[PDB]
């Protein structure tokens, strides 16, 4: 459980919340307080961006005809500023219901019929949380210069994989 | 109610007393002077903080010694 | 009974000097009832959240009243004749007359024209149309709200910070050199390259398209490849028309100097240079003191081990990080002293240097701007003396501070304080003593028998910046020096042309009135420091009263005994300064007025000749220039210039109400009132009406501050009454 | 209508609100608010005399 | 129970003396129990009007009538301020009836005189029923005059134009 | 475009005579 | 000159002086992990590596404003 | 009123996020 063999930082080192990996090396794991809230929030970072990598890649074997940075604003049913108060309501509505109690992913909204994973299944949800929000940042950093479409970058480093790579596009 | 606090350089002449025009000054004895006195402040309720104490005190860095505090009906010198 | 709930004493006060400390101390977060240390920080946290919730709110509103009530999109066009419009006019006091009089600009209704100049600063970050304000204006309101909300969470229980996070000198130093000092000049050098660069060139660099929009024809490759002369290449050219593409040139890093050619502003990509390079240091300077890592500095051995030998400055720094961290009143001291001067800092090379695209052509702009932050550095400057007098006083513990430089300050205090007082006196003499001479020597008609001392060591300065008006071919006016030859390709030549320029206000010509005029502004800050340097040292104590520090800071008097203690304490050490600034802030503005009034009118011998005496100040700059200010309302009519005509009877009002606090003192006034008293409680059918807070007269420390005020406020609008109208009367 | 101190708190307050929220519009009398008139002849000149 | 919204809790002045503490006072506008006696009254005749008002007009807005807009400017007999002397003075005698019935005795709405209860009404799950039917009403007074305002049609052919596009046809103009 | 003949005697006339008054109420409430 | 060569030496040229010159006046929750012989951590290596890399920009920029001047 | 009923509509949400904050903060 180190990062490193060279050290194990924290007085929660041992204490854990079935997502441990130890690693903290600038102090924000420290307040017995707020543990309670820093890994709820980290779980929380990870789902939302779960359900983002889903489709994200899933309109590269999907439909090419919807774009990427057109994406959030295209021709739907209600118009897009139009159909944001629908999400202030039903997006709010199940996130309340999240938060009641926040006694540790307590069933209120998202009740799960069953599938509890008190084993390394939560550790393992946690690892490919602390992987998905790694995927999201990829998504939108080597995207976000314009170059590389929904995905075709891994479809290039397939390609050319000593050729094309970060030091090698240099255009717009 | 203002604060007066007198001290040991007190010589006893008892000229803060006749010179309080609101007896808030009082002589008490006390063994550190050829007089035999040191003045006293019982009546601090009473004082407007006018400052004619200290005016009168003969001694090198005034031995009676008047703070403005906080100013009730009294301190503020009221008729009304 | 209830209304001061932060000080009891002032709570069982019966009368209504209850209502006035109730407002002037609420601020006093030192001395309220109940209030500890880890008390103090958080209040003192959360009201910096309600000064920053409040610029932000008032910026908003700035971009808001713009963008309805103002012509930005119609001053975008013509910058120069087009007069800027401030917010339109709603009074319904109002007469036809009073419309249809200040309808002007090209506008609908009634305007005013704004001289703060903010279209210059929004014309050249790449504001181009009110669309483009609206969203500022709506970004700033959601983030003064953001700052309103943080400083209600950080006073909740959950979130109250505690002791140490405040005297963590070492994180907070850490954070806001390299962050808020570092990172937002990277980020504005993003603003500026991204947006501010090309938008001068003609190009709407906007949200919607800046993810699109190479900055750089060859971007991000000389970065990180190393060539970054090549964002140096095509710069703007001298036939450079700002907001088009004519001329336009492609470099974003340009490192020229000088102006450019049509604006008589710097250049953006300079800035833009300037704005990147101080972000390197800054956050490079963000990484030296030692917070968490076990690298840096502790500022708990740079302070106490610089101790020169022999006993030059007594135990050296030693002892000071304590006094410096535990106090408040040192480390708000020293923030106003800094600030302070870097407010004039700011007014003193935005005239010379105007950074804003089509400024130093609006006049009025420039005006305003120089005296603005000249005042508001006056104030500042006076306030960084007087929290340095509120140190000695309730922080200073001379038991911590056994020999160090801060207690060797009070141990020579009077050597500071007579020479001082020398400086003052022998300026004072020497100053007023030649503008007389001159004075007399015109009365008699000849003016040849003047003393007219050539500003000799201020002309050797100037050329050695490059001024070859004078002919001292020292360094830069020297064409075969090491500085000139130095830099032929690299600052010069932009800078060189500027300066030689002599219709810019980029190192003025000067003569023997500015000698005389320099000293009298040593005159006005030897003296103003004589009384607050004074106000700090002898705040704890002289020989008329060695117990001062027992009183507090704020007092009135020590009685009439031991000859009379009129304005003894440090408060009435301070306030007497005040007289003093605003005399140094006014001889500083009067002479920055007049000197660019005779260079903009083009008479630049008519200051020359009159600058010299003391007449000359009068019958020719505010006897001539007040013509058309005071004529803004007359029985023949009235024009845009009766509310500054106004406004400055207005001041004089205030003024000369300042006077009556001031002659008259406090017991004159309650006998007055004693008398009103009588009348009320003996009057019939007014013996219905009785009050609550009995009215007794206004105490001798609030007659200095209500009668300071009121010099103050009525000496700010005669002043900027007078500036306003005779700069834009003329122009 | 009104008889306690806070129904005429209530009842000062809406008769300003009946006031100023009708002054905008009706109530600005032809002769009291040249504000409230049509743009006349001219004003919109420069500053005068230089720039 | 739940009030208004999950989590919040009532305030302390609405323990259930007016029947269904609903939580919804933001502005603490209950605390004061000689207004409250008020504010139950004001929650009620501004819906005891606005029931048969919203009602009256729904029946009768493409039927044989134009615009309640229009509907007062309409040329009738005998100008409109001769019947205000009628439609203002006669109202007035039925708010002197009302003003001993304001403070003495029997808080209005719930008076059930014999010919204003001649069948007899009764006890709870009844007086939500008029509760729930006033609060929309209310509801639909403020929204009439801002369909009108907004779309010049009439107001039960806005039902069919919300139907024809529920996307862009919104309130969202 | 009625706000600047409407927002004006609300702040000028009206929410000052609102602060006029409850900043004066509040002075003179006896402390319980 | 060179775009590969000189910020790789500048940057190993100032992780070895205070490597193997100024180790021990630079030494005049646990996150200091010796495992090189005095202390050779990443809090110290980016310490000296922005030194590295900051002088070797400036060898860099000043190799290319067309040429020196000094 | 497009952009008004949806900042309105917006500040129901954020109304209802300051019930959350007026009651999670004590
Ligand atoms: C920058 C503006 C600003 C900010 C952030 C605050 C902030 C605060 N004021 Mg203050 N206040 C201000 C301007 C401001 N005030 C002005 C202009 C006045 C009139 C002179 C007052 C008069 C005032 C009084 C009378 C009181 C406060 C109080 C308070 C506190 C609540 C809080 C610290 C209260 C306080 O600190 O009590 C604990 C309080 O009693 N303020
Ligand atoms: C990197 C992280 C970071 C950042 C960005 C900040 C940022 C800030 N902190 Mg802060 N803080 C931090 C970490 C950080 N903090 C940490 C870790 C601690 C604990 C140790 C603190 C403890 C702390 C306290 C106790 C306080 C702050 C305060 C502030 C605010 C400074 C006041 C202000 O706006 O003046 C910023 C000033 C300027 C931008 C002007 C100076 C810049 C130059 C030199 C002047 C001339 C150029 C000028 C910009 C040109 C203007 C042109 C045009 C804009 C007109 C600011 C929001 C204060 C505050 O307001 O509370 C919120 C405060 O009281 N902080
Ligand atoms: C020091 C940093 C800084 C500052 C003060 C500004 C200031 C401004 N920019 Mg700008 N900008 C910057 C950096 C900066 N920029 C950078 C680095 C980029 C490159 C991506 C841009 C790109 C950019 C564009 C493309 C545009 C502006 C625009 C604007 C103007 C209005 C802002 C706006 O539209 O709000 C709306 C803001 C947003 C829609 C998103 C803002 C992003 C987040 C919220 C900012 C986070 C900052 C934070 C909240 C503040 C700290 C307080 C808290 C801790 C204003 C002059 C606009 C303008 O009128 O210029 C002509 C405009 O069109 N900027
Ligand atoms: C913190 C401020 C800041 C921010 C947020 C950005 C953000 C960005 N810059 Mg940028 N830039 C900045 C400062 C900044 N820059 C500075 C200071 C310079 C001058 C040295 C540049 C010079 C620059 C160039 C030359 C280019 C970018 C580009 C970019 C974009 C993609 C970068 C990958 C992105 C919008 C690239 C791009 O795609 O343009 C949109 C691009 O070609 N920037
Ligand atoms: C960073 C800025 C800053 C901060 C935080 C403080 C903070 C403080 N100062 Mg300080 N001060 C400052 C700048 C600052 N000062 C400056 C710049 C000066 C020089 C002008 C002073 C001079 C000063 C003195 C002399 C004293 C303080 C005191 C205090 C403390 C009590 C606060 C108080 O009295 O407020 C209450 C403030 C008011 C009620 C305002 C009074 C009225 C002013 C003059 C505004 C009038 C404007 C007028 C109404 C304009 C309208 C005109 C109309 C026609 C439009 C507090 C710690 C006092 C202290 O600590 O006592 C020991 C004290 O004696 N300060
Ligand atoms: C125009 C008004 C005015 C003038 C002339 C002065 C002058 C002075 N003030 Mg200031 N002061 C003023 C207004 C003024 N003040 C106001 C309004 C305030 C606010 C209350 C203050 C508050 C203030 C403080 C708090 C301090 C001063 C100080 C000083 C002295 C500064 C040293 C100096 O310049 O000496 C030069 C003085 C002169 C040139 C005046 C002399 C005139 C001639 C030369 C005398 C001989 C002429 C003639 C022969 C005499 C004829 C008389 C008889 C024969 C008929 C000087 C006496 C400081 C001080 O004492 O420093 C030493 C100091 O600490 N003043
Ligand atoms: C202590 C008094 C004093 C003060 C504060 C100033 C202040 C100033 N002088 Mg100045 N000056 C003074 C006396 C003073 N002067 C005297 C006596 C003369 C000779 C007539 C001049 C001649 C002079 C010239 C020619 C120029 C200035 C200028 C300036 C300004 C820039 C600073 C500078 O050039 O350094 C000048 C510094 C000095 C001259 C040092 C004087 C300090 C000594 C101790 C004063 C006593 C002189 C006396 C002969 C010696 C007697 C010994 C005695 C101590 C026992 C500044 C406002 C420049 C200017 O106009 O700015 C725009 C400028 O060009 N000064
Ligand atoms: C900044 C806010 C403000 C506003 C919007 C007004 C508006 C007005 N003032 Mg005024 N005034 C103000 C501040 C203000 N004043 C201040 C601070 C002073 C003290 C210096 C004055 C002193 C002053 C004088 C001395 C006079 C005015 C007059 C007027 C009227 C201009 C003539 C025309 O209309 C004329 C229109 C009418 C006569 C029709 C009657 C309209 C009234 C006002 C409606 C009543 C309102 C409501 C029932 C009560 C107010 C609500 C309450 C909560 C306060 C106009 C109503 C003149 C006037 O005639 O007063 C009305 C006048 O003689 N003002
Ligand atoms: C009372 C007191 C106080 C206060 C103080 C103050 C207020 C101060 C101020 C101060 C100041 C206000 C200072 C100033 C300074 C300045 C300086 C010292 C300057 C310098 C300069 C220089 C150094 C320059 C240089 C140069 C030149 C020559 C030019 C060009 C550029 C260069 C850079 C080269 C306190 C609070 C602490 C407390 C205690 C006591
Ligand atoms: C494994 C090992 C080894 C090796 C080691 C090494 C080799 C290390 C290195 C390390 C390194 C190699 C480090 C580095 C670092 C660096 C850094 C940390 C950087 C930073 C940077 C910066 C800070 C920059 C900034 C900037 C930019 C961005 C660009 C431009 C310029 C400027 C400055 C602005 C040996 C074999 C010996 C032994 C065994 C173990
Ligand atoms: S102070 Fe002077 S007067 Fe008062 S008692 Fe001591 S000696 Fe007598
Ligand atoms: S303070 Fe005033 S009253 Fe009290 S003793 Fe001294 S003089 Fe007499
Ligand atoms: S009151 Fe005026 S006169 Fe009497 S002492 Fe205090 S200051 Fe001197």
């Amino acid at each position: 459980p180190t990062w490193l063999p060279g050290l194990n930082p924290p007085a929660h080192l041992k204490g854990a919340l079935a997502g441990d990996n130890g690693f903290d090396p600038l102090g924000l794991g420290q307040d017995e307080g707020r543990l309670k809230w820093y890994a709820e929030a980290e779980k929380t970072n990870g789902r939302w961006a779960m359900m983002a990598v889903a489709g994200i890649l899933g309109q590269e074997l999907l439909g090419v005809t919807p774009a990427w940075w057109e994406a959030g604003a295209k021709e739907y049913d209600i118009p897009a500023q139009a159909l944001t108060p629908i999400e202030f309501i039903v997006m709010g509505f199940l996130e309340i219901k999240r938060y009641q109690g926040f006694k540790q992913t307590g069933t209120s909204g998202f009740i799960n019929s069953a599938g509890m994973n008190s084993p390394s299944m939560a550790t393992k949800e946690v690892k490919n949380g602390r992987l998905a929000m790694v995927a999201f940042i990829g998504f939108c950093v080597q995207a976000l210069a314009t170059r590389t479409q929904p995905i075709e970058g891994l479809t290039a480093h397939l390609a050319d994989p000593f050729g094309k790579n970060i030091t090698y596009y240099l255009t717009h | 109610a203002h604060i007066v606090k007198i001290y040991d350089t007190c010589i006893g002449c008892t000229q803060c007393v006749r010179a309080c025009p609101l007896d808030v000054l009082e002589m008490v004895p006390w063994d550190g002077c050829k007089a035999s006195q040191m003045a006293s402040a019982p009546r601090t309720e009473d004082c407007v903080g006018c400052k004619r104490c200290e005016t009168a005190c003969p001694t090198d860095f005034l031995s009676v010694r008047v703070y403005l505090g906080s100013e009730s009906t009294r301190s503020m010198g009221l008729s009304y | 009974k209830l209304f001061p709930k932060f000080s009891q004493g002032l709570a069982q006060d019966p009368t209504t000097r209850r209502i006035w400390y109730g407002l002037a101390m609420a601020h006093d977060f030192e001395s309220h009832d109940g209030m500890t240390e880890e008390n103090l920080y958080q209040k003192i946290f959360a009201s910096h959240f309600g000064q920053l919730s409040i610029i932000f709110l008032w910026t908003s509103g700035n971009l808001f009243h713009v963008a309805w009530q103002g012509n930005f999109e119609q001053w975008v066009t013509d910058p120069v004749h087009i007069r800027p419009i401030a917010h339109a006019i709603w009074d319904p006091h109002f007469g036809q007359p009073a419309v249809e009089a200040f309808t002007r600009g090209g506008a609908s209704g009634p305007v005013n024209i704004s001289t703060s100049g903010v279209y210059q600063w929004w014309y050249t970050i790449g504001m181009r149309t009110n669309q483009d304000l609206y969203v500022g204006s709506v970004f700033l309101a959601l983030v003064s709200a953001i700052f309103l909300f943080a400083g209600w969470l950080h006073l909740q229980p959950n979130f109250q910070p505690s002791l140490s996070w405040f005297k963590d000198a070492e994180s907070r130093l850490n954070h806001h050199l390299s962050g808020l000092f570092g990172v937002s000049s990277l980020a504005w050098t993003g603003h500026l390259v991204h947006v501010a660069i090309p938008e001068s060139r003609g190009q709407h660099v906007g949200w919607d398209n800046f993810l699109s929009v190479l900055p750089h024809p060859q971007g991000l490759t000389p970065f990180f490849t190393g060539n970054w002369a090549a964002y140096a290449q095509s710069p703007d050219t001298a036939s450079h028309v700002f907001g088009t593409a004519q001329g336009s040139g492609q470099a974003i890093l340009t490192f020229l100097g000088g102006f450019h050619p049509q604006t008589q502003s710097l250049w953006l990509t300079d800035m833009a240079h300037h704005h990147l390079a101080i972000a390197v240091i800054f956050i490079v300077a963000g990484h030296m003191y030692r917070t968490n890592f076990g690298i840096g500095h502790r500022m708990q051995a740079i302070l106490e081990a610089h101790t020169p030998p022999s006993g030059s400055l007594g135990a050296g720094h030693k002892g000071l990080f304590d006094t410096v961290n535990n106090s408040l009143h040192f480390q708000l001291g020293l923030a106003l002293a800094s600030v302070g001067t870097i407010t004039s800092l700011v007014a003193q090379h935005m005239y010379s240097l105007p950074p804003y695209a089509f400024q130093a052509i609006d006049f009025t702009t420039q005006a305003a701007l120089y005296t603005h932050h000249q005042y508001i550095a006056g104030f500042i400057m006076c306030g960084a003396f007087a929290h340095g007098a509120i140190f000695f006083i309730r922080d200073y513990d001379p038991e911590q501070n056994k020999g160090n430089v801060l207690a060797r300050m009070l141990d020579h205090k009077e050597a500071l304080i007579s020479h001082l007082s020398w400086v003052s006196l022998f300026l004072g003499f020497h100053t007023l003593g030649l503008y007389v001479h001159n004075d007399v020597m015109q009365a008699f008609g000849t003016p040849e028998k003047q003393i007219l001392i050539e500003p000799v060591f201020a002309q050797w300065i100037q050329a050695a910046h490059g001024k070859a008006l004078y002919g001292f071919d020292f360094l830069l006016s020297s064409k075969t020096s090491a500085a000139f030859a130095n830099g032929q390709s690299l600052w010069l030549p932009g800078w060189l042309d500027a300066i030689n320029n002599n219709q810019n206000s980029l190192f003025l010509t000067i003569g023997p009135g500015d000698f005389l005029v320099h000293h009298a502004i040593a005159l006005g800050l030897h003296t103003t420091t004589l009384i607050l340097v004074k106000g700090a040292l002898d705040a704890r104590g002289s020989k008329l009263m060695p117990d001062k520090k027992d009183f507090g800071y704020s007092f009135p008097c020590d009685g009439p005994g031991r000859g009379g203690t009129c304005d003894i304490s440090a408060y009435d050490a301070f306030y007497l300064a005040v007289f003093w600034m605003l005399n140094t802030i006014g001889w500083v503005t009067f002479y920055w007025h007049w000197k660019h009034l005779t260079l903009w009118q083009g008479n630049v011998a008519q200051f020359d000749e009159s600058s010299t005496y003391l007449m000359g100040w009068l019958r020719d700059y505010l006897w001539l220039n007040s013509s058309q200010l005071i004529n803004g309302y007359n029985p023949f009519g009235m024009n845009s210039l009766s509310v500054w005509a106004w406004t400055f009877l207005f001041g004089h009002l205030i003024y000369a109400t300042g006077f009556m606090f001031l002659i008259s003192w406090r017991g004159y006034w309650q006998e007055l009132i004693e008398t009103l008293v009588w009348a009320h409680e003996k009057t019939p059918l007014a013996n219905l009406v009785y009050w609550k807070d009995k009215p007794v007269a206004l105490s001798i420390v609030q007659a200095r501050l209500v009668g300071l005020a009121h010099f103050s406020v009525g000496y700010i609008f005669t002043y900027a009454a007078f500036l306003i109208a005779s700069t834009s009367g003329r122009f | 209508i009104i008889s306690r101190r806070e129904s005429l708190r209530a009842l000062v307050a809406l008769s300003g609100i009946a006031a100023i929220v009708t002054y905008g519009l009706k109530g600005a009398k032809d002769a009291d608010l040249p504000i409230t008139k049509g743009p006349q002849t001219t004003g919109e000149n420069g500053k005068g005399g230089s720039v | 129970r739940p009030m208004w919204y999950p989590g919040a809790t009532a305030p302390a002045h609405l323990d259930g003396s007016m029947l269904g503490d609903y939580g919804f006072d933001p502005l603490r506008l209950g605390v004061n129990k000689d207004n409250l006696k008020w504010f139950r009254e004001a929650e009620l005749t501004n819906g005891r009007w606005a029931m048969a008002a919203v009602v009256g007009i729904l029946f009768t807005d493409a039927v044989g009538l134009p615009k309640f807009w229009t509907a007062g400017a309409e040329k009738y007999a005998l100008d409109n301020q001769t019947l205000a002397l009628i439609e203002v003075a006669v109202f007035a005698v039925l708010e002197g009836k009302r003003y001993e019935i304001y403070k003495k005795t029997g808080e209005t709405g719930f008076l059930s005189f014999a010919p204003f209860d001649p069948m007899g009404m009764k006890s709870e799950e009844m007086k939500l029923k008029e509760l729930k039917n006033g609060r929309l009403a209310m509801l639909a007074f403020l929204g009439f005059c801002s369909q009108a305002a907004v779309y010049g049609k009439g107001p039960i052919e806005t039902l069919q134009l919300h139907l024809a596009d529920p996307g862009h046809n919104n309130i969202y103009t | 475009s009625w706000a600047p003949s409407v927002f004006v005697p609300l702040t000028g006339l009206v929410l000052p005579a609102i602060a006029m008054a409850t900043l004066f109420v509040y002075i003179e409430k006896e402390a319980p | 000159l060179d775009p590969q060569i000189v910020i790789s030496g500048s940057t190993a040229a100032f992780l070895a002086i205070g490597r193997f010159v100024f180790l021990g006046y630079q030494r005049r929750s646990t996150i200091f992990a010796t495992n090189d012989p005095a202390g050779f951590n990443i809090i110290d290596v980016a310490g000296w590596g922005a030194l590295g890399h900051a002088v070797g920009f400036a060898v860099l920029a000043i190799n290319s404003l067309q040429g020196a001047n000094l | 009123a497009a952009a008004a009923a949806a900042a309105a509509a917006a500040a129901a949400a954020a109304a209802a996020a300051a019930a959350a904050a007026a009651a999670a903060a004590a």
